[PDB]
């Protein structure tokens, strides 16, 4: 997108938002993020919101295909040849490229630059979502590593935003929200998913008392996820 | 159990 | 798709529609069109259904872009650039293409070796509705010889229909439902559209009691969709 | 107006 204008860019992102045409979006915010300079509030929004469409496709996809050889897999199930495997495989190949491709835009060179608390915790937890989509098709000697890998960047992100934004924060209550999803289905430690969305939700909640009526919203919609998973697993 | 769905600006 | 399996092709078209991977799912059936071969009913079904929802993703969202393009050319509006018109005529470029291609599949050569009227009628009611596509987004010289080149398709498809097919016929049924919205939204004939939709329901209808329950379903089915039209244009 | 959905196998 080298001889498109970084307006034009974004301005194609919004439409291609409105059309729900999410791969030429996350293309024109790539593009966008490679013209070098930072990014907005409301860009970083549109970057995350296009990755975040394309690669839910690819899991919802794969989750599909990985279910259907998981059952020719049994007992008593019929030969049905390599198919399902390697069409699992083409999908698991591009969902890995499409994660390397946003790892690349953060290390090159949007969190480096990113020095303000809401874009360096953003992009942090973005990082740390793609290293997790990266483990849950990961099965070979590098997996223990890329759970490390999404660990470290959540870790680096709350440990900013428990020191820099309040306990109501949007960012800062998504990113707890994805650690202890994080927590649950990765690494296997529920009681530290159960104790993260706890704390979280019950810290915001002695919070809501500073907010005005549409932080009040925000943030409150956000609870209700923390909520949901403990209904779940409690 | 469920991530923010993150799908929408 | 040369070096892969004609029935690994089929079984991954399979694959992708349950991926709801419907790119994917017309490249291994236009894949399978390639290797030379007729095609069976399920095989052309799968076909249809690929390319209709690729298609159709593209016609929504070049809805989307040419409602925002028509809104900004407004008294009034505010000039924002060539960006609106530059994405829709992507948009457009990538429809068009994909109903080239359909339109070359059958061209080369589903048609000319297709006999029997079942699949000879579905192949020129596909070759109509995707000449139909084209002509939505029609605007140059060719627009009206766009429009009767659907408009010859659909009618040689009626011919056939109505010499070796009962009027319950399923596929006889859809050509008439997708002949009158080419009458209603294309060719500015509401009237004909009307009156098509309304024997056709009442040619079905007189037809029903030779059917069994599975085929009574089949039908009732589409004629239900002939009268949600004269419902919504009388 | 609405033509066959089509989107099914």
């Amino acid at each position: 997108m080298g001889s498109m204008e970084r307006a034009s860019l974004i301005q194609k992102a919004k439409l291609a938002e409105q059309a729900e045409r999410y791969e030429d979006m996350a293309a024109f915010m790539k593009g966008a993020v490679e013209k070098g300079e930072e990014l907005s509030c409301e860009e970083r929004n549109l970057l995350s919101v296009a990755y975040k469409n394309v690669v839910g496709g690819q899991r919802a996809a794969w989750r599909v295909l990985s279910s259907i050889e998981q059952k020719s897999n049994e007992e008593g199930s019929e030969e049905k040849g390599p198919e399902v495997r390697e069409y699992r495989e083409k999908v698991e190949t591009e969902l890995q490229g499409v994660c390397d491709t946003v790892l690349g835009l953060l290390d090159s060179h949007l969190i480096k630059e990113a020095g303000d608390a809401e874009s360096r915790v953003f992009y942090l937890k973005m990082k740390g979502d793609y290293y997790r989509y990266l483990a849950e098709v990961a099965t070979g000697d590098d997996k223990k590593r890329i759970i490390d890998s999404a660990r470290s960047a959540y870790q680096e992100a709350m440990d900013i935003s428990k020191k820099e934004m309040p306990p109501t924060n949007p960012i800062r209550l998504g990113l707890a929200l994805n650690f202890s999803v994080f927590h649950y289905e990765i690494a296997n430690s529920p009681e530290e998913a159960i104790s993260l969305a706890k704390t979280t939700f019950d810290e915001a909640m002695a919070d809501l008392h500073t907010l005005s009526e549409d932080s009040y919203k925000d943030s409150t919609l956000i609870m209700q996820l923390l909520r949901d998973n403990l209904t779940l697993w409690t | 159990a469920g991530s923010i769905p993150g799908r929408r600006s």
